[PDB]
């Protein structure tokens, strides 16, 4: 995808003020608690059993600090999403079978934490950069399937 | 199906929501036709700008038909049933475009519920809206 | 919602169907493993191979949820309630993949159908499956 | 996406006995009559009121022969979907507005057809060479939105 400087402005800005080994996990975990089927994939996390369980479980902060940094290097490379996301689109894809519309899931799932994190900051003109770069990420998670 | 403590959940955000309802609406709106371009067709007769007071107007309406959701929480599709009626039979809303404007409802709540918008409180959320789009799109014939 | 014309529709596709539901269930879920891959990744306990038994057994029990669905279709929240929690508490079945599977029952009938699977039969079979569809992924918790 | 040569066997070996004078037409009628709100996009066919008034609409069975040829020629250039759907992308995402979900539909709807009209010629092996064709198409003509 492509975004304007504007975006690419309001994407930058907003992300160095990212609490990079916090807010993976924080997204991770909602998506476990508002998507339980996603707990599928994460049968040796240990105990998810309460939303209070599966946001302190340690795997699942270590696990959404790799998802984040991930995110963060589709941030540092927007024109080349794809190339980026070869071999986490092999792992999801091939390996793993996930459904792609997880990936649009965790996408929107994190922007969730973004809004909660930040408040009136996130505004809906950035919303929508954030919007546009989560749905290049997941294309380029799925690009596998294609 | 909603639970009690989804019940419990969601007129909580309710009430924390207050009277920001109305506004909070319109913010979703705007939300929505920023990040999916594609929505905007629906509302070629609105002014779609920042401030119109057309999606101000919209916004409430929105509101409170989610509210009228949340108070008859047991028996939605009898409360939701004309709308259901409208967006399906006369504006032939895309069922996709309920999940747009689901999730721009809850980015919304996260942007204004800082104590709130908990897991928990997110996932009873997510699935109030999700039972709200259900008997919306269920009248296609 | 199911219309009378709906109900009318599905239980004449089902009278065609008859006896043969069974293997048509079977075939079902085949075609829905070699279309959409991922999908075998709930059965990994299965030979999902052409001809296997264990296929041929699950797609009578498939046939057998959906006839006692139309059977009590205005009501099949509570027919397929136990259907749902298995499908949604135990096996964790990702949403999307009942319309993957819906829509492999679809061509199967239509395979098998020339004469009943006309435009307005193919809308209520749609129907009827959303419907069951939307039971089977109620549950979540 | 790319087919096996087993596939690209199974799709040509079909495709070479279907009418392209009515298959467009019975899938854009389906289409029209099993997802009702796609009828927004066709306010000048005229009578759509009916299911028999839709697949006897002669603006319609026209329309879906256009549709048929586009997967056509697809099929004949099943490595560069992308390049053979540039232009119907533009007019479908940024001019036409069309959700992608509804590309899946009538790639759906198509599949449905030719289940319909080959019977038992449709085997499994068959549907899935066909699901990748028009998975293919709806990812080439939803690439503006990527
Ligand atoms: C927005 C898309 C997502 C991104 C960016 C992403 C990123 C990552 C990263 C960076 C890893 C670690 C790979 C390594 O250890 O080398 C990974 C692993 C994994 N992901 Fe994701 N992921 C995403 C979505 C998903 C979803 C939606 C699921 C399932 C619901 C999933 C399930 C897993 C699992 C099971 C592993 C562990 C793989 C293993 O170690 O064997 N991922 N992901
Ligand atoms: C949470 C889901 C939604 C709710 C609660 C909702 C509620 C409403 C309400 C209360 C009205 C006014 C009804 C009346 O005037 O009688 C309305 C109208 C309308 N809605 Fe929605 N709606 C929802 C989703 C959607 C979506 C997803 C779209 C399209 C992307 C949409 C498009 C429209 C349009 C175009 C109108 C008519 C606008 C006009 O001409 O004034 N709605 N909606
Ligand atoms: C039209 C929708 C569906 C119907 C009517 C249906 C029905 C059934 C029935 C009757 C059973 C046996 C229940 C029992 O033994 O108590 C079952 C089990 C199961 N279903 Fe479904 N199902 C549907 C969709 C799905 C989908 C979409 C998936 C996954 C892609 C799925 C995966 C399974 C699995 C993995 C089992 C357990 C298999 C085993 O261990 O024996 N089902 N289903
Ligand atoms: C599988 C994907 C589809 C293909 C291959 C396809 C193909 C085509 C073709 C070849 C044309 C004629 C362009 C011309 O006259 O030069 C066209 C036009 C059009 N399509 Fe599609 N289409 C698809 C899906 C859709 C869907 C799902 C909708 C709406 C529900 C849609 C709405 C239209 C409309 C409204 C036009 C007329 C455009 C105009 O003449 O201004 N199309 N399509």
């Amino acid at each position: 995808v492509h975004l304007t400087p504007v975006e690419k402005s309001a994407v930058t800005a907003l992300w160095g003020k990212v609490n990079v080994d916090e807010v993976g996990g924080e997204a991770l975990g909602r998506l476990l608690v508002v998507y339980p089927w996603t707990q599928r994939f994460f049968e040796s996390f240990g105990d998810l059993s309460t939303p209070d369980a599966v946001m302190g479980n340690p795997k699942v902060k270590a696990h959404g600090k790799k998802v984040l940094g991930a995110f963060s290097d589709g941030l540092a490379h927007l024109d080349n999403l794809k190339g980026t996301f070869a071999t986490l689109s092999e792992l999801h894809c091939d390996k793993l079978h996930v459904d792609p519309e997880n990936f649009r899931l965790l996408g929107n799932v994190l922007v969730c934490v973004l809004a909660h994190h930040f408040g009136k900051e996130f505004t809906p003109p950035v919303q929508a950069a954030y919007q546009k770069v989560v749905a290049g990420v997941a294309n380029a998670l799925a690009h596998k399937y294609h | 199906v909603l639970s009690p403590a989804d019940k419990t959940n969601v007129k909580a955000a309710w009430g924390k929501v207050g009277a920001h309802a109305g506004e909070y609406g319109a913010e979703a709106l705007e939300r929505m036709f920023l990040s999916f371009p594609t929505t905007k067709t629906y509302f070629p007769h609105f002014d779609l700008s920042h401030g119109s007071a057309q999606v101000k107007g919209h916004g409430k309406k929105v509101a409170d038909a989610l509210t009228n959701a949340v108070a008859h929480v047991d028996d939605m599709p009898n409360a939701l049933s004309a709308l259901s009626d409208l967006h399906a039979h006369k504006l032939r809303v895309d069922p996709v475009n309920f999940k747009l404007l689901s999730h721009c409802l809850l980015v919304t709540l996260a942007a204004h519920l800082p104590a709130e918008f908990t897991p928990a409180v997110h996932a009873s959320l997510d699935k109030f809206l999700a039972s709200v789009s259900t008997v919306l799109t269920s009248k296609y014939r």
